[PDB]
């Protein structure tokens, strides 16, 4: 029931739609106006659409809602393009971790996570496909041997 | 040239003044072939007195690869710290010296104190003892005591100082040579590139 209920699968659909049973499920009832996912849909960018909706729409009052969830959007647009690096899923999981309820002041971000984590729970291979590069956020400086982490 | 006259330490005469020779009363070609000779042998027999202090001293003996008595010796080289205990056997070393002398001071630490500005250091031999030649470094490369003696020998070499102590004007003529940093500022400041901290 919206943007920001977790995403359910098929086994879910002989779930009654009540209050319990869907927060049971692992999602919430919400407005209980369903929307259906086909296979022809990718889950990367149907949550990278969710994420520049949950972010622009963020009033910009407490840090975790206002410059957390413009990072995951950079992460997914990068996974969508074929950019990804090593890492991006374990920060998209933090994310949905630390923007939970309780860190955030209001429960825009909480539920704007929803979609994301469950994404990742479900069709995580879609997520995964994205990662082809290597990790680098450092340039080569010339004179200075760099500090080579195992 | 002009010249530093300290005629007959830390407050003594210390007139500017010009070449005495070059003076038309005092001018004889004589007198001054005789000048040069003195200055030429005094500049080209430096024997020297190495106090060793400290760490410098280790750097000294390096170079060195003896005027045991400071009697015999021209130079005194301070290499080391000048602690408030060893003030006092330095003084009476350089005291023990006769004239014509120099002292060359070799480290930071005998020239300004240097990291170690604390209650049981003299900050600086120049505080109590003249000094002629100044080496930078913590420790100076044994290279850098051979480039300070090199100028001391061009600053020897200019020197004016009494031919005998009967007769003539018995003053030490200093002359104020071109600082060594407005000499080689040029070849400094047009460096460009440099070898990048890399390699070996
Ligand atoms: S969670 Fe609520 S209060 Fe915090 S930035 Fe988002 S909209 Fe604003
Ligand atoms: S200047 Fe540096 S190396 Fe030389 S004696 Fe002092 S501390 Fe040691």
């Amino acid at each position: 029931g919206g943007a920001g209920t977790d995403f359910l699968t098929e086994a879910h659909l002989d779930l009654p739609m009540e209050f319990e049973s869907i927060g049971k499920a692992g999602s919430r009832l919400g407005t209980a106006l369903a929307m259906a996912v086909d296979h022809e849909i990718n889950m990367v960018s149907l949550v990278r659409n969710l994420e520049e909706f949950f972010a622009r729409e963020s009033c910009g009052w407490c840090t975790p809602c206002r410059d957390g969830l413009p990072w995951s959007v950079k992460i997914l647009r990068a996974l969508e393009r074929g950019e990804g690096q090593p890492g991006d899923i374990e920060t998209l999981e933090q994310l949905c971790r630390f923007l939970g309820p309780g860190k955030t002041f209001c429960a825009h971000a909480p539920g704007a996570v929803e979609p994301l984590q469950s994404a990742i729970k479900y069709f995580r291979e879609e997520f995964e496909a994205g990662i082809k590069q290597p990790f680098s956020n450092t340039h080569l400086i010339n004179g200075i041997q760099p500090n080579l982490l195992k | 040239m002009d010249y530093t006259l300290t005629r007959i330490y830390p407050l003594q005469k210390q007139e500017i003044v010009t070449d005495p020779l070059e003076q038309e009363v005092n001018k004889n070609v004589f007198m001054g072939k005789l000048n040069d000779m003195v200055n030429w042998g005094r500049k080209n027999s430096i024997w020297p007195y190495n106090f060793g202090l400290s760490c410098c001293y280790v750097e000294m003996v390096t170079s060195f690869t003896l005027r045991a008595s400071p009697r015999q010796a021209d130079l005194m080289v301070v290499a080391g710290t000048c602690f408030t205990k060893m003030a006092p056997v330095i003084q009476r070393l350089y005291d023990q010296m006769l004239e014509p002398k120099w002292v060359i001071s070799m480290g930071a630490c005998a020239n300004s104190g240097g990291m170690y500005d604390i209650y049981s250091v003299v900050q600086g031999v120049d505080k109590f003892i003249p000094v002629d030649v100044y080496i930078p470094g913590c420790p100076p490369r044994p290279e850098a005591y051979m480039q300070a003696l090199m100028l001391l020998q061009e600053s020897i070499g200019k020197e004016r100082r009494p031919l005998s102590w009967v007769v003539g004007d018995q003053g030490v003529y200093r002359a104020n040579m071109q600082s060594e940093r407005e000499r080689k500022r040029g070849e400094r400041i047009a460096v460009t590139n440099l070898r990048t901290p890399d390699e070996i």
